[PDB]
RNA sequence: GGGGGCGAGCCCCGAGGGGCUCUCGCUUCUGGCGCCAAGCGCCCGGCCGCGCGCCGGCCGGGCGCGACCCGCUCCGGGGACA
RNA sequence: CGUUGCCCUCGGCCGAUCGAAAGGGAGUCGGGUUCAGAUCCCCGAAUCCGGAGUGGCGGAGAUGGGCGCCGCGAGGCGUCC
């Protein structure tokens, strides 16, 4: 991302109402690579990214 | 017992009617004023003009600045109980939208030219 | 048999992450239009604020089988409709140059409908029943009305609806009504019409003065302070007893 | 060939004769296909597993 | 607030079960798929066959559960101070 | 079969609008022709987009396979998918 320090990533999730894929741009933590998945939330496991 | 699927609350679509007026709010519709004799002002007898009429098989008119390519066919057609193949439009820096017709194979140009008065 | 063996079930899981949400109802959580939401949370305001009583006896309203009683004995004394006067005028008409014209006949008894009319006689005692919508839209007309009442020993009850009482008048809505006369027959009705009411109003006129009442809470508030009770009572009561 | 023409082109000019033709790399299908099979054979077994265990207790 | 119950803590228990408390509202090995309902239940219109037709078949619909009930602020965070 | 009126049914958007003769943006080229115009006029070759209802025509969809008869056989009919 121009004048940003950081890299952003592009995280799709699926829309759980109606049947459509969104996407977010996180910053990205350091040790995030492409083909990853990315958990969210109050039971969500406690590791990188 | 209709529930609400989602969240947002869109206004309602009601009936909404056509105008059924008391009165017309004009009298009588505006008469036309581009007429089969309004749109063509008079033919260009320039040697150009001249030129073109006995060898490409057209007609060159000075026409009104309102008229399109379509009213103009129309026009001569109307005008001159003629043929067109097609009306080939300009306007001259001066004002007056010139025209140039190509009349249908069929016809002659040099015998309507003949016909209008122009030679 | 009867039973194809092809039918399967196909069962969907909604869980979290699993087979998208169904259309479930969403009324509670909608966003409304302004004028929607403004005239819902009114209604709260009135229920949380601290209400004053002149305000709060307009709650107290008339119960159902009397408030039925009381509409019957209205619907004789429906004042004329429209028609009925050009009748009544087209008749006298008639009747003058014809077979004697008297001129005044007897007229009946009706009701008296708006406040200006209603206070003019409540201060005159004319009245012998006072009935008040609960809902007028700028109260002011009416707050003072049941406390005059009380002072010239007027009979005067609340029922509900402005409408349904503008609805024996034949208008839109009227703020108020009242009997000044009745007929012998239906004369002891309304006597025993007035005596209920005024038990339930104007004979506990000081408890009806006192008594404020909004200063109620939200109940998603209330069960949390319910629930920090239950906690403070478990803290102290069987440990000890 | 430049967007608004595909417009005057033929649809198998257009696409291929495959499941995601025109869409999608043979290599990223079969790929798709198989994972799409391993990934459920797994939730199968895990199902399964899942009964066992209920049987169980 | 109840249902549901795989289960865990407690209480009761007649070992069948019940109640309170937690727990979920059920998805973590893979760069897949995932909507517009299956399933059950109750109704009706027409047509056909048994003829007693909410009996059976053929064609076509509707509602309920599935997808608990009730509620007064959409949810949070501040707040009589900003 | 259209056209419209009503009833049900479905529908996220995202801001009305303006903003480029050098950004994006379908499709035209050769020869001839004028005192002055030509990818614009004439000749000749093309081409895109929109329409094409009643569908203007072919071709694709699609014309298999079974069984049963009759026929010397090519085959014809009956009936099943
Ligand atoms: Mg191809
Ligand atoms: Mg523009």
């Amino acid at each position: 991302d121009p004048g940003r320090g950081a890299p952003l990533a592009k995280v799709v999730f699926r829309d759980p109402y109606r049947f459509k894929k969104r996407t977010e741009l996180f910053i990205a933590a350091e040790g995030i690579h492409t083909g990853q998945f990315v958990y969210c939330g109050k039971k969500a496991q406690l590791n990188i990214g | 017992k209709k529930i609400r699927t989602s969240p947002t609350f869109r206004r309602p679509k009601t009936l909404r009617l056509r105008r059924q007026p008391k009165y017309p709010r004009k009298s009588a519709p505006r008469r036309n004023k581009l007429d089969h004799y309004a749109i063509i002002k008079f033919p260009l007898t320039t040697e150009s003009a001249m030129k073109k009429i006995e060898d490409n098989n057209t007609l060159v008119f000075i026409v009104d600045v309102k008229a399109n390519k379509h009213q103009i066919k129309q026009a001569v057609k109307k005008l001159y109980d003629i043929d067109v193949a097609k009306v080939n439009t300009l306007i001259r820096p001066d004002g007056e939208k010139k025209a140039y017709v190509r009349l249908a194979p069929d016809y002659d140009a040099l015998d309507v030219a003949n016909k209008i008065g122009i030679i | 048999k009867v039973v194809n063996p092809l039918f399967e079930k196909r069962p969907k899981n909604f869980g979290i992450g699993q087979d998208i949400q169904p259309k479930r109802d969403l009324t509670r959580f909608v966003k409304w239009p302004r004028y929607i939401r403004l005239q819902r949370q009114r209604a709260i305001l009135y229920k949380r604020l601290k209400v004053p009583p002149a305000i709060n006896q307009f709650t107290q309203v008339l119960d159902r089988q009397t408030a039925t009683q009381l509409l019957k004995l209205a619907h004789k004394y429906r004042p004329e409709t429209k028609q009925e006067k050009k009748q009544r005028l087209l008749a006298r008409a008639e009747k003058k140059a014809a077979g004697k014209g008297d001129v005044p006949t007897k007229r009946p008894p009706v009701l008296r409908a708006g406040v200006n009319t209603v206070t003019t006689l409540v201060e005159n005692k004319k009245a012998q029943l006072v009935v008040i919508a609960h809902d007028v839209d700028p109260i002011e007309l009416v707050v003072f009305l049941p406390a005059l009442c009380r002072k010239m020993g007027v009979p005067y009850c609340i029922l509900k609806g402005k409408a349904r009482l503008g609805r024996l008048v034949h208008r839109k809505t009227c703020t108020t009504v009242a009997f000044t006369q009745v007929n012998s027959e239906d004369k002891g009705a309304l006597a025993k019409l007035v005596e209920a009411i005024r038990t339930n109003y104007n004979d506990r006129y000081d408890e009806i003065r006192r008594h404020w009442g909004g200063n109620v809470l939200g109940p998603k508030s209330v069960a949390r302070i319910a629930k920090l009770e239950k906690a403070k009572a478990k803290e102290l009561a069987t440990k000890l007893g | 060939v430049r967007p608004k023409v595909l417009m005057r082109l033929s649809k198998t000019k257009k696409h291929v004769s495959r499941a995601y033709g025109g869409s999608m790399c043979a290599k990223c299908v079969r790929d798709r296909i198989k994972r799409a099979f391993l990934i459920e054979e797994q939730k199968i077994v895990v199902k399964v597993l899942k009964a066992q265990a209920q049987s169980q207790k």
